[PDB]
């Protein structure tokens, strides 16, 4: 009925956690503080980073997913979804997010290291 | 001792004594896996002797190293460019220019 | 549409975490168990207590303020908030808070000391 | 050797030698920092040369070891008043009485 | 250290501080069991406050580490008459005489 700064005290344990490795706690943190306003793509982002830390990356690409659909010009979410698809061995997926991400930014090396990786294994 | 490998990996390398340039860039990065400039330099020896994918691998280490590299990555957009990864090259090449 | 002990059972889970010095876990507890049910002076006297012992003092200000609205008489809630106060260089309200919280009880020597100090930075 | 410069500091604050005292009660509590008589009677001696805002910190102290000294309360009281911090003395007034 | 929980003792006790007197003879005495002074004026300081057991329990031990002091001998008789113990006083007075 109040609890006006709810998600910003959520996001910020889910911060604190995530930079502890605690991902497990940081992932409740990161859905309560979305769960109540889910329209941060940094708390999808990190909740996808997270994720991502606990290795289902089936769910990280979920959680990124949807913070690129509250912002597309996060080039990092682009990567880790390339790396998810990746690793699924998507290999096809793996090339397309890696390729918006360096749209976004041409330098990110590790993305063009990844994208070269996913046409060799594609 | 990885200092006097590294030189001899620039004399050779000027001298178009690739592999030679190979093998002692390759001693003082064994030493020193943090030196970018040996990496990229590497990297192009192995590009004047045709494996263009090792190349590519040395020059976005030595990228990672140094982003700023702008030859690295113009030299890697050249790499990729041999080996038919065309977007790739044109983002190397864009990368450069950035 | 049940659980009528929520609130019993995350604000003793909060205790056990505040007691052992993880104020994150705690504060997410504490604040589940208002969540549901905003009323409990406790909880938001121990939610304060924990956003004390994170460092967001203003945090912890707002949860001991509203521990107060629930039940004025809670001398130690007037005691951390002159604190908070007193940290933020606040030492005019750092005194109002003190003085409250000796009102209520006179023997607090801490509340004087630290209310000593406040005159003394004002 | 704390109970021996304790004795000293009783001996010199009962006969009016003060800065004696105050040195013996520090010598005694820096060997021993829990004696709340000690705190109390250095706050005393302070109280006697003037000394208010020492006479303060030191009544404080021996109330934290010891919230019942209503005489610590009192004489916490008066220090406060001689510094004119006149609501404070006034509470600490009450807590004595409390 | 004994020597001047001693002299405090002394002083203590010239002036009055009967209490201070005698913990600082204890102390000294825990230190070192044979001064027979101490143990004299131990006693002696426990007779001006009233205890007079314990005044005889010193001075006779003053009295076995030194059976010559005169004074040991009086007061021994002076805290056992205070005690009623009357024949016991009468053979202290008169070995104090002897």
């Amino acid at each position: 009925g109040s609890m006006g700064n709810l998600a910003e005290k959520m996001y910020k344990a889910g911060n604190a956690m995530y930079r502890k490795g605690q991902y497990t706690i940081a992932i409740i943190a990161y859905t309560l503080a979305l769960l109540k306003d889910p329209n941060n793509a940094e708390a999808w982002y990190n909740l996808g980073n997270a994720a991502y830390k606990k290795g289902e990356y089936d769910e990280a690409i979920e959680a990124y997913q949807k913070a690129l659909e509250l912002d597309p010009n996060n080039a990092e979410a682009w990567y880790n979804l390339g790396n998810a698809y990746y690793k699924q061995g998507d290999y096809d997926e793996a090339i397309e997010y890696y390729k918006k991400a360096l749209r976004l930014d041409p330098r990110n090396v590790d993305a063009i290291e990844n994208l070269i990786e996913a046409e060799e294994k594609q | 001792e990885a200092e006097l490998a590294y030189l001899l990996g620039e004399l050779a390398y000027k001298l178009g004594e690739y592999r030679i340039a190979i093998r002692a860039y390759r001693i003082a990065l064994k030493r020193d896996p943090n030196n970018a400039e040996a990496w990229y330099n590497l990297g192009n020896a192995y590009y004047k002797q045709g494996d263009y994918r090792e190349a590519i691998r040395y020059y976005l280490r030595a990228l990672k190293l140094d982003p700023e590299n702008a030859e690295a990555w113009y030299n890697l957009g050249n790499a990729l460019y041999k080996q038919g990864k065309y977007d790739l090259a044109i983002i190397a090449y864009q990368a450069a220019l950035e």
